[PDB]
């Protein structure tokens, strides 16, 4: 399940780190950047509980 | 010479399946949802003088079991897809866009679909030496060639076959160690079909499995 | 973590130029009415000549930075023209409401691409007034994205019959702007040409400017091909693929085997990042000598 | 707005279409009566006598 949930858009352009990173700009960057953060940390947190 | 007769009835026995991607996988039991045919729905076995405008849906299944080529295109502006001796006609016109490819017992299945103004062409020759009703093996039909005109299609007009329908359903297609399809299985026929989907297994053991909210 | 060392290109093969002063700089260009699509394949597109040659009035880029245009490639890439008001201009906005974005061509709110415009002074008005552009005025319903309307019926308010049946409540759903040299400039007719396109969904067809490199390998270097880009160590396969497969996949559905568009080859992508390090000591007090451990 | 019975129906500013949907906090009225040649000077952006 942790593995299956990079796939996961969470609300942004893309999944892909790199591939957003390309096509975006470092001034305005922040929005994708920041939802990934939040989701994929969320994540963590419910597979550290159990 | 147009006569009449009436039509026929045959039942589809699990057939029908192409690769949804260009994208290669291994060995692996990836899911996935399109326009398919759905498993065991009746066919509209058409045997020939008989020619009507068969009203084109959203997805279709040609295939013809065994001719001498009698069959040499097919209608759908309106786009010119037929073959001659020489090179494959490809036209877009009112005949009373062009293209060119190359000059030019078994069974040959072919599927049309129309999405984000694309014309794909997926097909698959098949020898095979059975009857009437075609047998039960499973094969994919590969693509072959991508024509993109855009076009408003409602009608298509053939040049014994079977047709069918496809409907938007999800499947699941098991995959071997030299990537090619050889089994595939729904969830969306019979409840042992929703549980082996969401078990994403072909194989069940005893107990009790939630599938869905009614 | 293991450092890469070089970069690989491997990106394009076209040569040809893609036909674009027919799509910009020329005069002759449809209504809003009916706009039309043009198809671009197999060539390479310059943002030399939109960001640097010229100004316009319009280089909004919406979903991808301008910066960057041609250095990803793209697939199926879709042009669309047409003149209105320059005051209608703002209406062309991704979700934004508008009367040209309600009866006429709506621009997607997930559009990804960029739109150019500029003023026309006298090339598309006359003085008495350019009539044979139309906008849609009237429509029973609103539209949906990437469509267009043919129907000239008489538009229908009310219970009184129209589209056809001319009468009280019935009025021609199209008007004239009349575009002239005395008008404002929020009234002059501006040149406005829309662009779309799509990313990795299929084989490459049109490329950027950059060209290729040489190819190594046994060694995790930056890798680019048709817009994927990776890190990791490249080597030759065994694993045979359909004569159409480009890319390659895992359990995880992760990029593992790719095809080089100029060696025509299955290529192994490995991982190259990857280390813990481990530190055991016999104490401070002791001694200081340490032995330190990898774990992977 | 069904009645067809005017020679004049027109709602500036609102669309007549839509009406008796959204509620407003007052409304007023002026009518009287004038000639043929002077239909058209009461609108916005007309002038005259
Ligand atoms: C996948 O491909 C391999 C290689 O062709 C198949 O293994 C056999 O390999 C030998 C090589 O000496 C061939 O002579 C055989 O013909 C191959 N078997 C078959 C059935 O073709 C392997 O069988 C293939 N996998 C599947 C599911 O067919
Ligand atoms: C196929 O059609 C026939 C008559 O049209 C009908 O009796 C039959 O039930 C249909 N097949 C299925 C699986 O329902
Ligand atoms: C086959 O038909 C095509 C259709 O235009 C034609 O161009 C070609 O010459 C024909 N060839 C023969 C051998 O009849
Ligand atoms: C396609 O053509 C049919 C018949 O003319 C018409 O009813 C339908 O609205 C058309 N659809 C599109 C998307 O043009
Ligand atoms: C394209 O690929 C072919 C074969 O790999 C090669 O001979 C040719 O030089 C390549 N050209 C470009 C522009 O990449
Ligand atoms: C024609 O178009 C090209 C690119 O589309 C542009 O560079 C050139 O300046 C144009 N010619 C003119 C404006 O005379
Ligand atoms: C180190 O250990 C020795 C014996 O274990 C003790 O006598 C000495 O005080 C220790 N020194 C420190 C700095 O802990």
């Amino acid at each position: 399940t942790l593995v299956k949930q990079l796939s996961s858009n969470f609300g942004a352009i893309s999944s892909v780190l790199n591939d957003i990173l390309a096509r975006l700009d470092p001034p305005e960057a922040e929005v994708q950047i920041d939802r990934l953060i939040t989701g994929r940390l969320q994540s963590l947190q419910t597979y550290v509980t159990q | 010479t147009r006569t009449q007769l009436p039509p026929a009835y045959t039942n589809s026995f699990t057939r029908g399946v192409y690769y949804p991607d260009k994208v290669f996988r291994s060995s692996v039991l990836h899911s996935t949802q399109d326009l398919f045919l759905p498993f065991f729905s009746n066919v509209t076995w058409f045997h020939a003088f008989d020619n009507p405008v068969l009203p084109f849906n959203d997805g279709v299944y040609f295939a013809s079991t065994e001719k001498s080529n009698i069959i040499r295109g097919w209608i759908f502006q309106s786009l010119l897809i037929v073959n001659n001796a020489t090179n494959v006609v490809i036209k877009v016109c009112e005949f009373q866009f062009e293209y060119v490819s190359q000059p030019f017992k078994n069974l040959r299945e072919f599927v049309f679909k129309n999405i984000d103004g694309y014309f794909k062409i997926y097909s698959k020759h098949t020898p095979i030496n059975l009857v009437r009703d075609l047998p039960q093996g499973f094969s994919a039909l590969e693509p072959l060639v991508d024509l993109p005109i855009g076009i408003n299609i409602t009608r298509f007009q053939t040049l014994a076959y079977y047709v069918g329908y496809l409907q938007p359903r999800t499947f699941l297609l098991k995959y071997n160690e030299n990537g090619t399809i050889t089994d595939a299985v729904d969830c969306a026929l019979d409840p042992l079909s929703e549980t082996k989907c969401t078990l994403k297994s072909f194989t069940v053991e005893k107990g009790i499995y939630q599938t869905s909210n009614f | 973590r293991v450092q890469p060392t070089e970069s690989i290109v491997r990106f394009p093969n076209i040569t040809n130029l893609c036909p674009f002063g027919e799509v910009f700089n020329a005069t002759r260009f449809a209504s809003v009415y009916a706009w039309n699509r043009k198809r671009i394949s197999n060539c390479v597109a310059d943002y030399s000549v939109l960001y640097n040659s010229a100004s316009f009035s319009t280089f909004k880029c919406y979903g991808v930075s301008p910066t960057k245009l041609n250095d990803l490639c793209f697939t199926n890439v879709y042009a669309d023209s047409f003149v209105i008001r320059g005051d209608e201009v703002r209406q062309i906005a991704p979700g934004q409401t508008g009367k040209i974005a309600d009866y006429n061509y709506k621009l997607p709110d997930d559009f990804t691409g960029c739109v150019i415009a500029w003023n026309s002074n006298n090339l598309d008005s006359k003085v008495g007034g350019n009539y044979n552009y139309l906008y849609r005025l009237f429509r029973k319903s609103n539209l949906k994205p990437f469509e267009r309307d043919i129907s000239t019926e008489i538009y229908q308010a009310g219970s009184t019959p129209c589209n056809g049946v001319e009468g009280f409540n019935c009025y021609f759903p199209l008007q004239s702007y009349g575009f002239q040299p005395t008008y404002g400039v929020g009234y002059q007719p501006y040149r406005v040409v829309v662009l779309s396109f799509e990313l990795l969904h299929a084989p490459a067809t049109v490329c950027g400017p950059k060209k290729s490199t040489n190819l190594v390998k046994n060694k995790c270097v930056n890798f680019n091909f048709n817009g994927l880009t990776g890190t990791g160590v490249l080597t030759e396969s065994n694993k045979k693929f359909l004569p159409f497969q480009q890319f390659g996949r895992d359990i995880d559905d992760t990029t593992d085997a790719v095809r080089d568009p100029q060696t025509l080859e299955i290529l192994d992508i490995t991982p190259c990042s990857f280390g813990g390090v481990s530190v055991i000591t016999p104490g401070t007090n002791t001694s200081n000598q340490v032995a330190v451990l990898y774990q992977g």
